[PDB]
């Protein structure tokens, strides 16, 4: 509606992991109708009022306090599009917020941290509308998830160990589309962990499973890669209008 | 030297009740105004805040959000009484007049939130050695203002200036 | 929505001022009455029919 | 549904008409009323006059909300309490030591010498909205509420927010000039990170807010008959339980 | 001797004052000082290349609390170092205002400091102070299970019963005789302004509309006066 005349849709790079590509109707509503991936959490919105108080104590001035003409050395930071201050040390600025985010202190289901160097802009958005999903945290080209935590997952059927306790351990975190752009993503903790032949060893995040890009009807057909790519989209229109 | 060897130790006290308020009067280091060249000053309140009064011209005056008391539903109903003059008891900027009236006039905008995150305390050097704390009540940032100017005629010379923009400022001040 | 959105709007100022008419030349008018309402917290019980 | 991310300055390409660039940016409230408020800052593509200025390509004349025609953006800086070019240049960029960024803002500084007094800038904005007779005093009050409550409502709607609001407008102008010169690419519209969604939060809050103003409106109608007759205030009657449902 | 007269004293004597930024969790503790207003001592250590300025709280002040219990702070005092800031680029002056509408001047700020902790607290206690200071249900409701409370039925109406008590006190049905008192009250009304409204004469007098027309059409004449509303005035002839 708000914008037309020679504006195709096609496929965007940000659709990976967020929207199921092989799930669209076969009629005239193809491309326009979107869906959701298998593992994806939708933001609901939060108030960045306890967050703003902590940032002011970590060496940060105010707009109506100093002058921007004599500060051309620090890096600006944005909160919901508005400027809140700067920080003379941009290295430990994002590193301190990252450690507290993994210690059950910052809401990982809404607050997202983004660090950029080309634009020198640190944007932080906590409003509803973004799509986030958990990923495997990779530290020092190795998987942070310990084998001992696998036994605790089976204890849920006997004692108590829900998903809330695993997020507080610091091995998993919700990553949206903005934070994923400024970080590195891996495939599987096996081939990329080999120090023999590897072009880069600076991985930060990793996918949960390669089959997470599919949706509800897309996960019904076995082996979607061995078939033709447009033929996989017809399955979502057939399984919906079927009996059973 | 004395600023890199002397080690002192004093006592700081924070009084509870006071007999006078405490504020901050900021200037500008880019102007470099000598403080010893000031003889007298008349620091009073703002005068431009006591000018506007009537504002019952709607929607004749315009609008794009239907600001009728903020309801954008009904219309008319002569009862806009909502633009009453209230130069707060404390929300009015100061008006400094150094050396007469047309000598040196300053004007600044009052800061919004002053005790939202932190507070400002003023420490003074008492003759006995101890320190006294002065709680800051409000913040101010004065700006330099020109003297007598008055360009005169803003609605009759602006339409003709944008049409061609072929004139000089020397022909405007001479007519006045 | 049924925890913070239904109260954030009420958190502002739902009540509005209301002053009665003057009606002079009718004895001792002094001051006309002025009524004002006030809210507090929203409530939502179990769904009943 | 799906909508684009608000409160974010984006640079698009609009070269189909007489324009060249367009910096669309919304300004909706958090959780209050969010009256959209889209800031339209476009760049024209006209070039060549004849014998007057012959430099119309360096103009900006953005499309401010409500406003009929297009007005320059440097006139707004005169109304924000800044009458010097040193302060206005500080809002745009915090480092004016780059001679390349000067040739783009130098022709725009000529449009500010026609209005020097702060009270005059408040009259030029309200004069293009309508025509409330010949009284210039009433045109000042309208420009005071639009600049605070209508223009950029997310940064604050208070009276003392004009100082904080001036620095936010300078960053929007400097970001558009980088993509219109040769130091920044064009923002993508199909980028999912630059868009949001509309679930059971902001959508249901609009219906709960629309009928909320109607509830207070129906009570005020019954309240108008109270001052006419002169009985006792009845609250259980003015509250309608079916119009909202 | 004038109201808005600024006493220029510190501008000619050059008084050097300081500025210390104190947050909210520390200002609430200094509000309940012991004695007159003693909060502790200040230790200033200046070496050949390092300036360490730390503040020490008082022993008696370290045992009081405010708007909460505040654990691990009502026992022994801690160290509060200061972080010096730059004051160049903006001249900061301090002026006062007496209660008797009198202004004065203190001096010029020459040093600015801030209260920043250093190796005393990480984050295990700072997060608790944000919740204890609030002590609110965060505006949101706390449910109510279910209730069946209704309204009262006073076999009538609360807005109509009160009107019946005032209507029976003085009814508008009045008598009239000898048109003289009504005409005598017209001199006390038309003396101020020339013309008036028809509805204004009904509230002043005590006669109905069907009877007031017989008097206004005897010594007066009606006119629209360009305002459409019925405007009555006295006969100029």
């Amino acid at each position: 509606r708000d914008g037309k005349l020679a504006k195709p849709r096609q496929l965007h790079n940000t659709l990976w992991g967020m929207v199921c590509p092989a799930e669209t109707p076969e009629g005239h509503a193809v491309g326009l109708v979107k869906n959701l991936a298998l593992m994806a959490y939708i933001s609901v919105g939060s108030q960045p009022s306890p967050i703003l108080e902590f940032l002011e104590e970590w060496s940060m001035e105010n707009l109506e306090e100093i002058s921007p003409a004599a500060i051309a050395d620090a890096t600006k930071i944005f909160v919901n599009g508005c400027w809140v201050g700067i920080h003379k040390d941009p290295e430990q600025l994002m590193n301190t917020l990252r450690k507290l985010r993994r210690q059950m202190d910052i809401i990982v289901s809404e607050v997202s941290m983004i660090r950029d160097i080309r634009e020198r802009e640190i944007r932080i958005y906590t409003d509803a509308g973004r799509i986030c999903r958990p990923l495997l945290i990779v530290e020092k080209q190795k998987l942070l998830l310990k084998k001992r935590h696998i036994d605790q997952l089976k204890e849920r059927e006997y004692n108590n160990y829900s998903w809330q306790d695993l997020v507080a351990s610091g091995v998993v975190e919700y990553i949206d589309t903005l934070e994923e752009e400024t970080v590195m993503l891996a495939m599987t903790p096996d081939d990329l962990q080999e120090k023999e032949v590897a072009y880069c060893s600076t991985y930060t995040h990793c996918e949960i499973h390669p089959s997470m890009i599919l949706g509800v009807c897309a996960s019904i057909i076995p082996f979607p890669d061995h078939n033709q790519s447009p033929r996989n989209t017809y399955q979502s229109a057939m399984g919906k209008q079927a009996m059973g | 030297g004395p600023s890199s060897q002397n080690v002192t130790e004093y006592v700081v006290r924070v009084p509870k009740n006071t007999t006078k308020k405490y504020n901050i009067m900021a200037f500008n280091a880019a102007d470099k105004v000598n403080f010893a060249t000031w003889n007298q000053a008349r620091l009073e309140r703002d005068l431009s805040n006591k000018k506007i009064y009537q504002e019952e011209e709607m929607p004749e005056s315009g609008a794009g959000s239907e600001f009728n008391r903020k309801l954008r539903e009904e219309a008319r109903r002569k009862k806009y009484g909502i633009v009453l003059k209230e130069f707060r008891p404390e929300d009015q900027p100061w008006l400094l007049r150094v050396n007469g009236k047309s000598g040196r006039k300053f004007k600044g905008i009052k800061k919004g939130g002053v005790t939202e995150n932190t507070s400002y305390y003023i420490f003074t050097q008492c003759p006995d050695g101890a320190f006294e704390a002065f709680p800051v009540h409000n913040w101010y940032n004065f700006t330099p203002l020109a003297r007598h100017r008055t360009l005169t005629a803003e609605e009759a010379e602006e339409e003709w200036e944008r049409r061609n923009k072929v004139l000089n400022h020397f022909s405007i001040m001479q007519q006045r | 929505f049924i925890q913070m959105s239904v109260q954030r709007i009420v958190e502002d100022a739902p009540p509005i001022d209301l002053q009665a008419e003057a009606q002079h030349a009718s004895g001792e008018v002094e001051e006309p009455p002025r009524y004002l309402l006030k809210f507090e917290q929203i409530y939502l019980s179990k769904p009943t029919h | 549904q799906e909508k684009m991310a608000t409160n974010t300055v984006y640079v698009f390409a609009k070269k189909d008409s007489k324009y060249a660039y367009t910096g669309e940016c919304r300004s909706c409230l958090e959780n209050s009323s969010r009256p959209t408020s889209t800031i339209w800052v476009s760049m024209l593509a006209r070039g060549g006059q004849g014998a007057k200025k012959s430099a119309i390509g360096q103009r900006i004349v953005a499309t401010l909300p409500y406003i009929k025609q297009e007005v320059p953006i440097i006139i707004v800086f005169r109304a924000l309490g800044f009458v010097s070019d040193r302060d206005i240049l500080e809002h745009i960029i915090y480092d004016f030591e780059d001679p390349e960024m000067m040739e783009m803002v130098k022709p725009s500084l000529d449009e500010a010498f026609v209005i020097q007094e702060q009270n005059v800038a408040l009259n030029f904005i309200g004069s293009r909205g309508a025509k409330p007779g010949v009284t210039k005093e009433k045109r000042i009050k309208y420009a005071k509420e639009v600049l605070q409550k209508e223009m950029l409502p997310h940064v604050g709607v208070s009276d003392f927010c004009e100082t904080k609001k001036a620095y936010f407008l300078g960053y929007m102008v400097h970001r558009l000039l980088l993509a219109a010169l040769g130091r920044r690419e064009l923002d993508d519209r199909d980028h999912y990170g630059n868009k949001r969604l509309d679930l059971a939060g902001p959508l249901l809050a609009f219906l709960f807010r629309g009928m909320f103003k109607n509830l207070l409106k129906e009570v005020r109608i019954y309240a108008q008959k109270f001052i006419d007759r002169g009985k006792d205030f009845n609250l259980e009657l003015a509250i309608k339980t079916r119009i909202i449902s | 001797a004038e109201r808005g007269e600024l006493d220029l004293t510190g501008a000619k004597q050059n008084t050097g004052v300081w500025l210390v930024k104190v947050p909210k969790y520390l200002s609430q503790q200094w509000a309940k000082a012991s004695g007159r207003g003693e909060v502790g001592k200040l230790r200033i250590a200046k070496t050949q290349g390092r300036t360490e300025v730390s503040f020490t709280l008082n022993e008696d002040l370290a045992n009081i609390h405010d708007i909460g219990g505040k654990p691990a702070s009502v026992s022994a005092p801690r160290e509060h170092p200061f972080v010096l800031q730059s004051v160049g680029g903006q001249t900061l002056t301090v002026f006062t205002e007496s209660s008797s509408d009198k202004l004065s001047l203190e001096g010029i700020v020459v040093q600015r400091a801030e209260c920043r902790p250093a190796a005393s607290e990480n984050y295990m206690r700072l997060k608790r102070l944000q919740i204890e200071e609030s002590s609110k249900p965060v505006r949101l409701s706390q449910q109510l299970d279910k209730v069946v409370t209704t309204n009262y039925k006073p076999v009538a109406n609360h807005q109509y019963n009160i009107e019946y008590e005032r209507k029976k006190k003085e009814d508008g049905k009045r008598a009239r005789a000898d048109k003289q008192h009504v005409l005598d009250m017209l001199f006390s009304a038309f003396e101020k302004h020339q013309y008036y409204n028809l509805k204004d004469l009904v509230d002043i007098t005590k006669q109905p509309v069907v009877y007031l027309k017989e008097i206004l059409k005897e010594i007066g004449v009606q006119n629209v006066k360009g305002i459409h509303k019925n405007t009555w005035e006295l006969k100029p002839e």
